[PDB]
């Protein structure tokens, strides 16, 4: 009864829910409450989906599908309407504040108004009905919001011209995207909603305090809560325009801040000069003012208590008042870390650290200018430091400090700063300040350059935010072009702002050299304005920058953040380099750095343990072994060091929380020291450093932890809590869960281990080799820490190397200089905005795929601290605390130091997921998952029952795993490989059991008969799943072994391998052969191209890809060209009447467009409440996509093919990413098969491993001569049949054409010439060329069918040979092999030294002379000169060849011909002449100067159109010097093999081919109506009417890159290597 | 008029500066030349069916690469620059680069400190010959310092 | 315990591993020298 | 035991730096010291094959470049290098005793490309020669 109540709760809450609507400016009423909406229905869709797991479901199912169609148009409905909404609140604005848009863009205000009534109109329309039944059942109302939300767009995108005059108002919002932009200019009355942006144009300015009214500006405030309040508030109702009081914000920021550092300086100068501070004075002081004010004051203070006392000493011989201010420091110090010893509020514990670090740098100094007995101001050891200056009698206040540092004077720009991580100020971080202050002196550029993670741009912010600057850092990539640059340092000039542009080396080295020109002319610029005869009552300093005058700011600087010799970047010129002043910061202080942080952190030992922890890196860096992921640099060394604090502030809340539980006792002193910093170091350096150790490694980290942390244990605590959770998680997913040393042990210290990174690094990274574990370790971890802590867990899984870097980052327009989101940007900008409270769910971005440093280093400031996206067109996007950026790859062989030392590394060894844990995976899937959607389910419980035994460690199938791994494959071999291939052949017998119980319903299996057929399989699926992807002999090799090893019962044939018998459905071995019948093919079927002679290789091959189709599991078939691949899979595909197959060619230049013109043709999106699905046009097949040439697409420079990637994740993940929309789409219904030649092989590249992971391989080798003669004999018998006199020739016919075969395949191979592959191709073709000739004759000697036998050998064998010997040896062999086969024959009638065969001077195809041809060709080309070509041709024997040559393949179904040889040797000539003799339109392209890929396609279309709807047949004749670009042969590699082009024909060629095909097909009085149909008729018409004529020169070369740019070129077109004259 | 080639609006700056300089006579020079061979061959075949005002002069900068279109190299005037052969060599670029003028200053101790300077210079610029004894690695010493 | 021992074997085991890939390898190219073995992908890179 | 009383020529190893580090560990552990305080001290004997104490190593193939050693004094020499028959490396615990404004840190390059650094010896100058003049000369170690 309670499937009553939940329908009775959901239909009494959707009867009376309202949607809640509020006044929005006297305009209209908005909608408001969108979380509780949209949770109502998530948790009623659930609810209703809980509905459905009951039993008694079936009796309530119809109504509970109306509830449920309703809540997905619910959700459809607003989930539209919350975006339509929100862009009509800020783009009502923007044409309403301001009266002066009407004029600059009259029709977009147009359009505007027109969309806002019809907006307003159905405002009331809600308003009447705020009923959301009511509102869901407006006529229209979801396809209304389509348009309005696509209209809505189109004004936004048509406002960029707008808010660049927008950005010139306030030069801050430059950085500012347009959308971001359009929302503080639209929502300038509504304040409230623009404290999101002002994090993006403030240095630390994060919101603004406002009055109750919300109209004045009272003050600012920042991200950590810090508060500075406006001396005069600014008002927003006398400055109602937005940038007019933004800017009085900002400058009211910098008098606020140069104010309250006047009052603190006042202040601190008691502190300063004073033997005794009382720490509570001191206190209020620090928590009164600011943190950039509190630590500034502090250097005010000891610059003039300095430069007093060397005043002091500038009589020479006087004492020294330098102690005086070293006591005052030294005191002052003790104070602070007295108080960081106890427990402070955050905000005041972060001053404290910030003054302890400064100070300790201050007492440096002293002491440093006390040793070197410095008496003079002037000295330049004081000169040299930095000095601070406050002049109160300046009436600017702007202008009272004054930062000095050698000779460069600077102003404090006073921008507010909020809260910074201060920098240990090391001599490199001394030498960084000196040199770049010399430089802004000079007003030339900084350039610091060097390793990662020495320290280079956090210097230059360090520096910036001393000088009270804004810095802004920007990831420079090879998309920072001329426009880009020049707009940002536009912004740059009219803020006044640092540029600090890392990566700087990352653009294009003529992007560097053009970039030049605009930082010269900013700083002759700035040249100038030092000037002193300038006056500032005069005109302004402006600079040409994109041919505009733009104001220089004087407080601009440009700095560039280098690696020199780290791949992926550029070299700079010469003229860009005198620009900066470069400083090598290669080595960093990094003992220093870790002495005062953790003196400021709290540590009493922290010299000690500087001094351990320091070397102990050093030491970890030259004893452990060199791996790719290894990085024990100073970004090692920070997290270790910020992560000891984090776990000594843990472990001092935690002892505090004991006593007070066990007693009254809190003294903070006790507590210090009595606190174990020594074990806290080595659990810090623990959780960061041991996760990405491997194996042999852990051992020697752990042996130096002892030797320089003598006497001190780590315990790891146990995660308790979280343990339960992944055990509860992992036994929902099938997976094996362990503790310590038990089965998943170390699986599961993966996954804790992994837990830690995530706690400490917002950057992570998974590597190890596939099959490691690493997916699933992520996946539990997101699940459990889902049910552990409620936060619910979303991952975004991203391919990046399976798009281009401009679908994932984004791209700027060349000409309109327009943002487009890339899948990364699209994503992040999502959680950013929390549209739908992305920002309360813990996001997971994973990186799935290689990485290398052209896409990876587009993330280097996302992975540091600044954790920001920084994009080309300004736009910066901060990291929200919830999400992580985490890389799950196999190997970082390419990957630069520059992020490896960027991300927390956990290493998956292949070791963690052992082989017993994948055994009970499947087993437990298998015993609980049944394979139909139970009977089925008892089956595979009975079965997994059976395979229990042989499923364990050292049990059949490991002994057989470890034996097979010893046997070379033609791939390499992987764990999952096999174990994958295995898994699914033991899905097939339990589908085979099945199949047997259904058709014996009366008689189904017993336990005796299931254990002898399931026992039999496993060894059968073992076999086929360990070897199918190596030679015969190895087949034996491992069937041997296995019957060595096994009890299951085995064919006890003395020699015959266990590889040739299968097991029948009634559990007993039977041959292979015994289902290998002598066939009698047809004579008119005589090796037609379907036809398919069974052997023993095809009839086992058949069966084993049936097994692995019916699984709809990717597969791959491997083998020398021509062996039957294609041949095997087709003829296994006929037994699947449910399944289509579309073939696609693969090629070097072959990208993942390829696969999607073919979704786009035979597949269609659809919308659906899971998201978007991707299935077949026809319902009920399934989509087989063959490609033929995986292993050809040419793999880049850091190891990977795109296709491939884009297929593996395509096949792991069941769908890819639509880079229109940045939308996930799932694919139904499509199944992938591959075909390779060895990767070996010239021109083919082994496949990944993570692709090979889900693809099982087998191995299709070349039939024997045993083979060639049982399936050519039968074909030369049923040939012969036509001339009952040769049927007695039929066995040494057979015998002749095997053993030339045979004879040229080993003289010829691909080491001599790259098109020397002889296949059973040519075997067929020799039957077809003598079939061809017997079929018109009526009778004929044993003679003529020799010269026939001849003719083709010659044509075949002959026609592409190079080399004179190479023809002259075939010419030999070919009258031995017929002597020997053929004895007391006439050899002369038959051996004739000319033959020559045509069908010109008769009926038939009969021998020929070569003088009556000579004279037939001479009448011809007679005739062929007044009509078609005019230029007379010289005749000898070798055109009268070649003629021959082209006419045969000419008169051929998809005849293409590939010529060669030197130009003028009449090779086109000779075309256009044969093919006006056998009625052939000749076409050839126009190239010229200005032909390109477009212009190709249009003529490929005409071509097409004319030889496939207008049945016109025509030669296309084609040169190697047409080809212009490489899509030329990507689209006629497609078109030679398949007879069509998937995207050739779109939109509206498409609609015209169609009306142009249904013509064609009544003219031919044919039935076809469907589109489909139509499309299948014109590749059929256009195979057997188009033949393509391809020339090229005969180099070595280029021919053998031919091979692989054009596969087809050499597998669909006859060769005839033409040369040069003889 | 300086133009640094290497962007496509760089070309139409190149050729709006040469046009206007063969009838004004003044000067032309773009820099980096290198990094584009394919419109240095537009660029030689424009100046060979050319007539330009007497004191008209065009400058090309490039780093010696071996992708320089050879027509261009023929057409136009080669000058190599290079380390100085030697320190007699160093020091007489050094002195006359500087103006006399700033060489002789109010401070008549001003002159020793350049010469000083000069010759300091001339020292570590002749150890970069010997790349594993005068330094560590090959140094970019050069003017700018 | 001994970390020369650990040092001392790590050496080994690169210089065992490297010599028997590098004889493998030289093996290799006298087959294919020898015209007993057919050349492959990386045997054209390795005796090019 | 042998594998300490054996002479390693660091020019042949795979990873020279690990041997180094690896002698380290040895005599902190072997003296119950910290790893931190163990500093290095050189000494260059002509019998190759002479007995090493405790917590002395001998490194062999050690090629000076521009000086001579002579009872463990460095002279500048006009030749281009000079073989080091047996480099005796000892480490000692620190004494922070300054120098003794005789002493250079020379640098041992791997090779002659002078590339990769493995570590620095302090050697003692003989007679009147100039520290600077070592300075100057590009006078290190080669390994190889
Ligand atoms: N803890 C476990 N217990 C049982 N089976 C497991 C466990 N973890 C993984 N597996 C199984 O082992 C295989 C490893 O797959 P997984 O996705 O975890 O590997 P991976 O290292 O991420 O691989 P790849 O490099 O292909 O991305 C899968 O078949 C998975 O179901
Ligand atoms: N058992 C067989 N029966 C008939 N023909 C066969 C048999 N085995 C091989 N062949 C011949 O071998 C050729 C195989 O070529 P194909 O399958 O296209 O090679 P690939 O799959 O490598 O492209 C076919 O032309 C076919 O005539
Ligand atoms: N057998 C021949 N006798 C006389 N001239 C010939 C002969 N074959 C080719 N030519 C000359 O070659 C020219 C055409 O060359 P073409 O066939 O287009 O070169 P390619 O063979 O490279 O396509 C014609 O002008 C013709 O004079
Ligand atoms: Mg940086
Ligand atoms: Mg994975």
């Amino acid at each position: 009864m309670a499937l009553e109540e939940f329908l009775k709760q959901i239909r009494e809450v959707w009867n009376t829910y309202e949607l809640d609507l509020v006044n929005y400016q006297n305009k209209c009423r908005l909608i408001r409450g969108w979380d509780d909406l949209f949770n109502k229905v998530k948790e009623h869709i659930n609810s209703v989906s809980a509905m459905k797991l009951s039993p008694y479901y079936k009796v309530f199912e119809e109504d509970a599908l109306s509830w449920e169609d309703k809540l997905n148009r619910i959700m459809a409905l607003f989930d539209v309407w919350i975006d339509v909404q929100r862009r009509w609140v800020y783009l009502e604005g923007i044409f309403t504040g301001s009266a002066d848009i009407k004029h600059l863009l009259p029709v977009e205000t147009q359009r505007f108004q027109s969309i806002s009534t019809e907006f307003l109109a159905l405002m009331k329309k809600v308003s009447k009905s705020p009923l959301v039944m009511d509102v869901l059942n407006i006529q229209g109302v979801q396809r209304s919001l389509e348009r309005l939300a696509d209209l809505l767009g189109k004004i936004q995108k048509a406002l960029g011209e707008y808010l660049e005059r927008e950005r010139s108002s306030f030069p801050r919002f430059y950085f500012v995207g347009d959308e971001d932009l359009l929302e503080i200019i639209g929502n300038s009355k509504n304040v409230a909603k623009l404290q999101k942006h002002f994090k993006k144009m403030f240095a630390g300015v994060s919101s603004i305090i406002l009055n109750e009214d919300n109209s004045v500006v009272l003050g600012i405030s920042s991200r950590e809560g810090e508060e500075v309040m406006f001396k005069t508030p600014v008002s927003i109702t006398e400055h109602p325009k937005i940038n007019e009081w933004l800017t009085l914000v900002e400058k009211e920021m910098r008098v606020t801040l140069a104010k309250l550092l006047a009052e603190s300086v006042t202040e601190v100068e008691i502190f300063g000069k004073a033997t005794s501070i009382d720490p509570n004075t001191y206190i209020t002081w620090i928590d009164k003012y600011q943190a950039q004010l509190v630590v500034l004051s502090a250097q005010i203070a000891w610059s003039e208590n300095v430069e007093t006392a060397l005043s002091s000493m500038g009589g020479g011989g006087d004492a020294a008042p330098l102690h005086s201010v070293l006591s005052n420091v030294e005191v002052t110090l003790n104070v602070l870390a007295d108080s960081v010893l106890m427990e402070q509020p955050p905000l005041r514990r972060r001053k404290l650290e910030h003054l302890i670090t400064e100070l300790v740098h201050q007492r440096d100094v002293t002491r440093s200018l006390i040793k070197s007995k410095i008496d003079n101001a002037k000295s330049f050891e004081w000169l040299s430091q930095m000095r601070f200056y406050f002049d109160p009698k300046q009436t600017d206040v702007l202008q009272q400090l004054s930062i000095q540092m050698a000779n460069a004077k600077f102003n404090y720009g006073f921008e507010y700063l909020g809260v910074q991580d201060k920098l240990v100020q090391t001599p490199l971080t001394d030498r960084c300040y000196l040199t770049m202050t010399q430089a802004l002196e000079a007003r030339l550029g900084g350039s610091p350059f060097g390793p990662a993670g020495t320290g280079k741009t956090e210097s230059v912010k360090a520096l910036g935010h001393q000088l009270g600057r804004f810095v802004l850092v920007f990831n420079c990539d090879e998309t920072f072009d001329f426009q880009a640059m020049g707009r940002i340092f536009v912004g740059l000039c009219q803020v006044g702002a640092w540029g600090c542009f890392d990566e700087f080396n990352r653009l294009e080295e003529r992007m560097l050299s053009a970039v030049s020109q605009q930082v010269q002319c900013i700083q002759e610029a700035l040249r100038e304005h030092s000037n002193p005869n300038y006056d500032k009552t005069s005109a302004p300093i402006t600079c040409e920058l994109l041919n505009k005058q733009v104001k220089v700011s004087p407080d601009m600087a440009i700095f560039i953040t280098m690696n020199p010799g780290y791949a992926g970047r550029s070299n700079l010129p010469d003229n860009l380099k005198k620009l900066f002043r470069s400083l090598a910061m290669t080595k960093p202080d990094r003992q220093l750095i870790a002495q005062v942080m953790l003196y400021s952190q709290g540590f009493r030992t922290a010299e000690v343990l500087a001094n351990k922890i320091v070397p102990f890196f050093k030491l970890c860096d030259e004893q452990l072994s060199s791996q790719s992921h290894y990085d024990f640099g100073l970004r090692a060394l920070k997290s270790v060091l910020v992560s000891a604090g984090n776990v000594k502030r843990e472990r001092i809340q935690k002892i505090k929380r004991e006593k007070e539980e066990r007693g009254e006792a809190v003294d903070e002193g006790e507590i210090a020291e009595n606190l174990p910093e020594q074990e806290i170091l080595i659990q810090s350096v623990c959780e960061t450093m041991v996760p990405k150790l491997v194996a042999e490694d852990i051992p020697l980290l752990f042996s130096l932890l002892s030797d320089v942390f003598p006497g001190v244990q780590y315990h790891r605590g146990e995660m308790t809590a979280l343990r339960e959770e992944l055990k509860k998680v992992c036994q929902e997913m099938y997976l094996t869960y362990g503790d310590g040393e038990e089965v998943g042990g170390m699986w599961v210290e993966k996954v804790l281990q992994l837990y830690q990174i995530t706690q400490i690094n917002h950057g992570l990274m998974m590597v190890g080799p596939s099959g490691s574990g690493k997916s699933m370790a992520w996946r539990v971890l997101l699940k459990a820490l889902e049910r552990l802590e409620g936060v619910e867990g979303v991952a975004h899984i991203i391919d990046p190397k399976a798009i281009s870097k401009d679908h994932l980052y984004g791209t700027l327009d060349p000409n309109t200089r327009e943002w487009t989101d890339g899948l990364f940007t699209h994503v992040l900008r999502k959680i950013i905005d929390s549209v739908r409270g992305e920002l309360q769910k813990r996001q997971w971005i994973v990186f799935d795929g290689d990485v290398d440093p052209e896409w990876v280093e587009n993330l280097n400031s996302v992975l540091d601290d600044n954790k920001l996206l920084t994009l080309p067109n300004g736009e910066r996007l901060s990291l929200p605390p919830n999400v992580r950026i985490m890389f799950e790859v196999q190997d970082l062989k390419y990957a630069t130091l520059a992020t490896v030392s960027r991300c927390g590394m956990v290493w998956f060894s292949e070791d963690v997921l052992s082989t017993d844990m994948i055994f009970n995976n499947f087993l437990a899937r298998l015993r609980s998952i049944p394979l139909d959607e139970s009977p089925m389910l008892q089956i595979q419980r009975d079965a997994a029952t059976i395979m229990q035994p042989y499923f364990t460690s050292n049990g059949l199938v490991t002994k057989a795993l470890e034996h097979a791994f010893q046997l070379e494959h033609i791939m390499d071999l992987t764990r999952l490989r096999c174990l994958g291939s295995l898994f699914s052949m033991l899905h097939q017998a339990c589908r085979n059991v099945a199949q047997y119980n259904a058709n014996h319903p009366d008689f189904p299996m017993q336990i005796e008969q299931l254990e002898r057929y399931i026992q039999r399989y496993l060894v059968y699926a073992i076999l086929w799943s360990l070897s199918g992807d190596s030679r015969l002999k190895m087949r034996a090799e491992l069937g041997e072994y296995i019957r060595r090893i096994t009890t299951v019962p085995l064919p006890t044939a003395p020699n015959i391998p266990i590889i040739d018998y299968e097991v029948s459905i009634s559990g007993e071995w039977s041959p292979w052969q015994a289902k290998v019948p002598q066939i009698e093919v047809e004579t008119h079927k005589v090796a037609a191209p379907d036809v398919v002679v069974p052997t023993l290789d095809t009839v086992r091959h058949e069966a084993l890809l049936y097994t692995w189709l019916a699984e709809h599991k990717p597969l791959v078939l491997c083998g020398p060209p021509g062996s039957g691949k294609t041949m095997t899979l087709f003829s296994a595909l006929r037994a699947l009447p449910d399944m289509e197959v579309v073939g696609l060619n693969f090629s070097s230049a072959t990208t993942p467009e390829l696969l999607l013109k073919t979704f786009d043709h035979y597949c269609e999106y659809r919308r659906t409440p899971n998201g978007v699905v991707l299935a077949p046009v026809q319902l009920g097949k399934w989509l087989v996509l063959f490609c033929d040439e995986i292993n050809l697409p040419d793999m880049d420079k850091y190891g990977t093919q795109r296709v491939i990637s884009f297929i593996r994740q395509m096949v792991e993940h069941g769908g890819f990413y639509r880079t229109s929309d940045q939308t996930w789409v799932k694919l139904e219904r499509i199944q992938f098969v591959g075909a390779c030649n060895p990767p070996t092989d010239p021109g083919r590249k082994p496949l990944s491993h993570r692709f090979l992971r889900h693809v099982p391989v087998v191995y299709v080798d070349y039939p024997g001569p045993a083979s060639l003669t049982q399936i050519y004999g039968t074909f030369n018998r049923a040939m012969l049949r036509l001339i009952p006199s040769l049927r007695t020739y039929a066995e040494p016919l057979t015998a002749a054409m095997v053993e030339f075969y045979t004879m040229s395949q080993e003289r010829f191979t691909q080491d001599t010439q790259p098109h020397y592959i002889y296949s059973p191709r040519e075997m067929t073709r020799w039957v077809r060329g003598i079939f061809e000739a017997l079929r018109p004759l009526e009778t004929l000697p044993v003679e003529g069918l020799i010269r026939i036998w001849a003719h083709e050998a010659l044509r075949l064998f002959q026609d592409r040979l190079v080399e004179d010997e190479e023809r002259r040896w075939t010419d030999e062999n070919i009258d031995t092999v017929a002597l020997k086969h053929f004895p007391n024959i006439d050899r002369e009638k038959a051996m004739s030294r000319p033959i020559l065969y045509s069908n010109w001077l008769s009926k038939d195809y009969i021998p020929v002379d070569q003088e009556e041809l000579r004279d037939y060709v001479k009448a011809r080309l007679k005739v062929f000169y007044e009509e078609e070509l005019d230029v007379p041709l010289v005749l000898f024997n070798e055109v009268l060849d070649h003629v021959l040559r082209i006419d045969r393949i000419f008169r051929q179904p998809q005849g293409h011909l590939l010529l060669i040889g030197v130009s003028g040797a009449g090779k086109t000539t000779l075309s256009r002449f044969v093919a006006w003799m056998n009625g052939l339109s000749v076409y050839q392209i126009k190239v010229h100067r200005k032909y390109t890929g477009e212009d190709f396609d249009e003529d490929l279309r005409t071509v097409l159109r004319r030889s496939g709807c207008k049945n016109e047949k025509i030669a296309f004749i084609m040169d190697e010097s047409n080809v212009l670009d490489s899509g030329f042969l990507e689209r006629m590699n497609t078109l030679l093999a398949n007879g069509e082009v998937p995207g050739l024909f779109e939109g509206d060629e498409y609609a015209t081919l169609m009306t142009q095909c249904k013509e064609g097909a009544q003219k031919e009085g044919l039935m076809l109506d469907s589109h489909e149909e139509l499309y299948k008729w014109f590749t059929s018409q256009v195979i057997r009417n188009l033949h393509v004529v391809f020339t090229m020169n005969p180099s070595s070369e280029g021919l053998k890159d031919r091979a692989a740019t054009s596969p087809a070129l050499f597998n669909r077109c006859v060769l005839n290597w033409f040369g040069d004259w003889s | 008029t300086s133009i640094a080639i290497g962007s496509a609006e760089g070309f139409n700056q190149a050729d709006k500066a040469i046009n206007t300089a063969v009838k004004s006579g003044r000067w032309v020079m773009l820099k980096n030349v290198h990094l584009a061979p394919g419109w240095l061959m537009q660029l030689e075949k424009k100046l060979h069916s050319l007539q330009p005002h007497a004191c008209f002069r065009l400058f090309l900068t490039m780093e010696i690469n071996p992708k320089v279109p050879v027509n261009l190299l023929r057409a136009g005037r080669i000058f190599v620059f290079e380390p100085p052969p030697g320190v007699k060599a160093n020091m007489l670029r050094t002195f006359s680069s500087i103006p006399v003028s700033r060489i002789c200053k109010s401070p008549n101790e001003r002159a020793r400190l350049y010469f000083l300077l000069a010759w300091f210079h001339a020292i570590i610029q002749e150890r970069l010959r010997y790349a594993p004894l005068g330094w560590s690695k090959k140094y970019e010493f050069g003017e700018s310092d | 315990k001994d970390p020369l021992f650990r040092f001392f074997e790590r050496e080994v085991k690169m210089g065992a591993k490297l010599l028997q890939d590098v004889r493998q390898d030289l093996a290799d190219v006298v087959q294919v020298c020898e015209g007993k073995k057919k050349q492959t992908n990386y045997l054209r890179t390795l005796i090019n | 035991k042998e594998l300490k009383n054996i002479h390693v020529c660091l020019g042949g190893l795979f990873v020279p730096e690990a041997y180094i580090t690896a002698t380290r560990q040895y005599v902190a552990q072997a003296n119950s010291w910290s790893l931190e305080e163990l500093c290095l001290e050189v000494n260059v004997t002509t019998s190759q094959g002479a007995t090493l104490d405790a917590c002395s190593f001998g490194v062999t193939g050690l090629k000076l470049q521009g000086a001579t050693c002579n009872n463990n004094k460095l002279s500048l020499s006009n030749a281009i290098s000079t073989a080091l028959p047996l480099t005796q490396l000892r480490w000692v615990k620190q004494t922070n005793t300054e120098k003794k404004a005789s002493v250079v840190t020379l640098p041992v390059y791997l090779n002659f490309t002078r590339a990769d650094l493995i570590f620095t010896v302090d050697f003692e100058i003989a007679t009147k020669e100039d520290p600077r003049s070592f300075y100057e000369r590009g006078v290190a170690v080669l390994c190889t």
